[PDB]
């Protein structure tokens, strides 16, 4: 039933062990890639947006999947420091361009007629 | 006459402009046949003053010819960017200049307008050789249809 | 031929693969669910996730299959099955001039142990699928992004994501560059529902429920 | 001259006083990250990184995790620098 | 017999000058290798058929050119590179031990088309 | 069967060796070059002179559209919507609503130019003949707009190119 097969984790530990380095590093990432790239978004910028990005991969509770955003973490980094990426593709997480979706029921009700 | 001089100077600024203008291309796709299959000795462009030449800070008009990718699009971007003034840009093919195929597939840009400023339209899927280069013929004469040194003696 | 509208058919190319497909079941039973040899004298192999390598490598250096070239690698992607993803590779062997396919299923979580040990061709036949699909395959030199935008999310070739995906392009003037936004249509992409209520074939007449 | 315990009591909660997040007010000898500080384990992770920056050290990820407040923290730089004032 | 094979026809793939003994004794060390694994397997059942068969063709005719034809396997270094890779492919299966039945069965209706 | 291509055993000889050194030596092989290029210098080229004279083309040649009418001048076209159940791009939108008499004929036929493919499957589609790819190809425009054809655009070049896509269709009708 539960038997899966592993790619690279067992337990949560582990599993929060990889996205530990992956946290480091990230951390270390940003003062580099900011400086490299020429852009306007300050270093803590960066270094919160790497955060939030975590905390968007928080509720997930299974080794099993975790792991998948491990390597689909793992799969960026690399394509920012080997200026394999460009501007439009590293500003794209500063979400800069398109307007505030509205939040309140109200705002929603009046903007159109949609969830 | 004060506008008579301003006129003569501006024909002479600009009657070469349209047989001197080189073209530029990006060569993505089946349009990118067509591209330099004009520069086959059928359909002659060398005759016509154009000739084909990459150099992107020294040339006039680029021929855009393919599918326009999202993923090349920052090329494109810093290409016509350091495209030197003036400047022009043709969408060859009907992906190039509104997608065509591709236009509901997930990785090509609806059209290449939505992208450059785009000049004149030479539609075809390909663009026939000589339909191009009737193409190439109406921007040239758009390039008469200016009053460059006009207007800025108006003002 | 006596009937030019309908394709001929061969019968001694039908039951030599046949036979080679028992062949190839007997030497190592352990993975082949199940082989089925096809009227279009295409055999095909059925084999099991952890089977990829034995298999795959038994074609290659057996002196009765020789099966070398690579032809393709790609994924089917069924979601009415748990393994939604149908890896399948295609084989070419020059010597005895025939084709092998040989079929596995994955989930989306689930492993393969990468080819690239049996056929370096494989080497960027891996990428994409992990790319236009998803599914990930242990063991592989590189899992990069071949033929997708970079930063791009999602999988497109599953049946999920849809023919205009999720994000498009544009250059806007205030930041000087080519930025995304989530897709807008100037038309809607029509549907077509084409599939007839009439039966077509009686013979692949799906078993009744 | 050596590198203190007084000088690495004082560093290690100086850049933790640095760092935005902890108020002086709550840090303390024992300040422990999680149940007497309180933060995240990715917060855990920053942390450890700006004590990298402050002594221009290296720690591994397989004793950060028990690194759970300052006293570890100068305690366990000072095991490896072989440094006991 | 004949003169030295001038050039194999296939770059990369060299000449050898000792087709006849150098096949035997790659021969004889697949025979080798055929001890370790059960004779009940279908693997050995059917390898020590055509092991025994050519084994005799090489010993029996020595020449490079009937050989050639009686192997059908192109020039002798592309038959013996042949059986090389049969000895590979024999020690990978030697541990692989893919003898006992299936793993695992397939799912229910995880095969058969249409959907 | 198959022919070698590179192994050509280059005689040794006394001979042999100096035509090879002599090639070598004071160039021959270049000058073969040279002389290739002269004589095509001297040949009269193939540049064609556009637009006073413009290349052949065929009878079967797919360019810019038009909608076709009868000898009376009625719109071949009744919406039989089979053009875009075929057209490859969608690039087609047709609806039709009631006609003053009685009839129920077409309102919009837009071919985006921008999405046609020219594919002509459009032509084969249709069971009346009505849309048809003309002759013409020289209709480029500055503007992305223009390109959008629309059902007054589609009929005005119908009968614009209509004489010789009447005798195209004419010297074609036997083939289809
Ligand atoms: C500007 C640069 C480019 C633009 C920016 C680019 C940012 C890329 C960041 C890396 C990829 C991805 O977006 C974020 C990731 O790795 S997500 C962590 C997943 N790992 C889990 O285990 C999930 C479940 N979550 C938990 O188990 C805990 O809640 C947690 C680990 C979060 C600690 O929570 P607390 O306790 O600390
Ligand atoms: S317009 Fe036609 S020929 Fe040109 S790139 Fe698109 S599909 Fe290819
Ligand atoms: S053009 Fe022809 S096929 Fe298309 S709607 Fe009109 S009649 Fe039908
Ligand atoms: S020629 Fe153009 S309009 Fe006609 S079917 Fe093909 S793509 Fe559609």
């Amino acid at each position: 039933g539960t038997s899966v097969k592993p790619i690279f984790s067992r337990d949560m530990n582990e599993a929060k062990r990889r996205v530990r380095e992956l946290y480091r590093a990230w951390y270390r990432e940003v003062p580099n890639t900011v400086h490299l790239f020429q852009l306007d978004i300050s270093v803590k910028q960066g270094r919160d947006k790497v955060r939030e990005m975590f905390m968007k991969n928080a509720h997930v509770t299974d080794p099993r999947v975790v792991d998948l955003l491990v390597i689909k973490g793992k799969m960026e980094l690399e394509e920012t420091i080997n200026v394999w990426k460009q501007r439009t593709h590293i500003m794209r997480f500063f979400h800069e361009t398109e307007a505030p979706r509205p939040t309140d029921f109200l705002s929603k009700f009046y903007v159109g007629h949609d969830p | 006459r004060g506008e008579y001089v301003v006129a003569k100077l501006d024909d002479l600024v600009n009657w070469a402009r349209r047989s001197s203008l080189w073209p530029m291309t990006f060569g993505l796709a089946c349009c990118a046949v067509e591209m330099m299959h004009m520069a086959a000795p059928r359909y002659d462009m060398d005759r016509f003053g154009v000739v084909f030449r990459a150099s992107p800070r020294q040339s006039d008009v680029m021929i855009v010819a393919g599918t326009l990718t999202n993923k090349m699009a920052p090329a494109l971007r810093k290409v016509y960017d350091q495209m030197p003034e003036p400047r022009y840009v043709v969408s060859m093919g009907s992906c190039a200049n509104g997608g065509g195929y591709y236009h509901y597939s997930y990785s090509v840009v609806r059209g290449c307008d939505r992208i450059v400023p785009v000049d004149i339209y030479v539609p075809g899927c390909p663009p026939t050789a000589e339909a191009l280069l009737y193409g190439i013929l109406q921007l040239q004469r758009k390039i008469k249809r200016e009053k460059r040194l006009r207007i800025w003696y108006r003002r | 031929d006596t009937r030019p509208t309908i394709r001929p058919r061969n019968d001694v190319v039908h039951k030599q693969l046949s036979a080679f497909g028992q062949y190839v079941a007997e030497i190592l039973p352990k993975y082949v669910q199940q082989v089925q040899v096809s009227c279009f004298n295409e055999l095909e192999i059925f084999i099991h996730p952890d089977g990829v390598i034995p298999v795959l490598t038994f074609l290659r250096d057996h002196t009765n299959a020789q099966f070398k070239s690579l032809a393709d690698l790609t994924a089917v992607d069924v979601p009415t099955r748990q393994n939604r993803f149908e890896i399948v590779y295609n084989l070419l062997s020059l010597r005895f001039n025939s084709q092998i396919r040989v079929k596995t299923y994955t989930d989306e979580l689930t492993p393969i142990e990468s080819s690239v040990t049996v056929y370096k061709a494989a080497n960027w036949y891996e990428r994409e699928i992990w790319d236009m699909f998803g599914v990930f395959f242990a063991n592989h030199p590189d899992l990069r992004r071949i033929l997708t935008g970079y930063g791009f999310e999602g999988h497109p070739f599953r049946k999920d994501f849809p023919l205009s995906g999720y994000v498009e392009l544009r250059y806007d003037d205030e930041v000087k560059r080519v930025v995304a936004e989530p897709v807008e249509l100037a038309q809607e992409f029509r549907k077509f529902d084409l599939n007839s209520p009439w039966e077509a074939f009686p013979a692949y007449r799906q078993p009744p429920e | 001259p050596p590198l203190t315990l007084e000088a690495i009591k004082d560093r290690v909660l100086y850049v933790l006083k640095l760092y935005d997040k902890i108020d002086p007010e709550k840090l303390s000898v024992n300040s422990h990250f999680m149940k007497d500080l309180g933060l995240d384990s990715l917060d855990q992770v920053e942390i450890i990184m700006a004590m990298e920056d402050e002594f221009g050290f290296e720690i591994p990820d397989i004793d950060a995790e028990k690194l759970m407040c300052p006293q570890e923290i100068v305690d366990y730089i000072a095991d490896k620098k072989d440094v006991y004032e | 017999a004949g003169l030295l094979k001038k050039t194999t026809g296939l770059v990369g793939l060299a000449v050898c000058e000792t087709p006849h003994e150098r096949l035997k004794i790659l021969y004889t060390k697949i025979l080798d290798v055929l001890g370790q694994i059960p004779k009940n397997a279908a693997y050995r059942k059917y390898t020590e058929q055509i092991t025994n068969e050519k084994l005799g063709m090489v010993k029996a005719e020595p020449d490079v050119k009937k050989l050639e034809e009686q192997l059908q396997g192109g020039q002798i270094e592309e038959v013996i590179l042949q059986a090389e890779n049969e000895l590979s492919l024999a020690r990978k299966m030697l541990r692989w031990k893919p003898w006992e039945p299936l793993v695992e069965e397939p799912p229910a209706n995880q095969w058969k088309w249409p959907i | 069967t198959y022919k070698f291509v590179n192994m050509r055993e280059p005689s040794m000889d006394m001979k042999s060796v100096t035509d090879r050194a002599a090639q070598t030596l004071l160039w021959t092989e270049l000058v073969r070059g040279l002389g290739m290029t002269l004589s095509y210098l001297f040949r009269e080229p193939a540049t064609i002179n556009y637009p006073f004279e413009k290349g052949p083309l065929s009878p079967r040649f797919r360019g810019e559209h038009a909608l076709r009418r009868y000898p009376s001048g009625e719109e071949r076209c009744i919406a039989c919507k089979l053009c875009e159940a075929v057209c490859p791009a969608q690039a087609i939108t047709i609806e039709a609503e009631p006609r003053a008499d009685g009839s129920r004929r077409t309102t919009r036929y837009d071919i985006d130019m921008t999405k046609c493919i020219y594919c002509g499957f459009c032509q084969e589609a249709c069971p009346v003949d009505a849309i048809v790819e003309g002759p013409n190809f020289e209709f480029s425009t500055e503007t992305h707009e223009e390109l959008l054809y629309n059902k007054e655009k589609l009929l005005n070049n119908g009968d614009k190119w209509e004489a010789e896509i009447a005798a195209n269709i004419q010297a074609d009708y036997l083939y289809r």
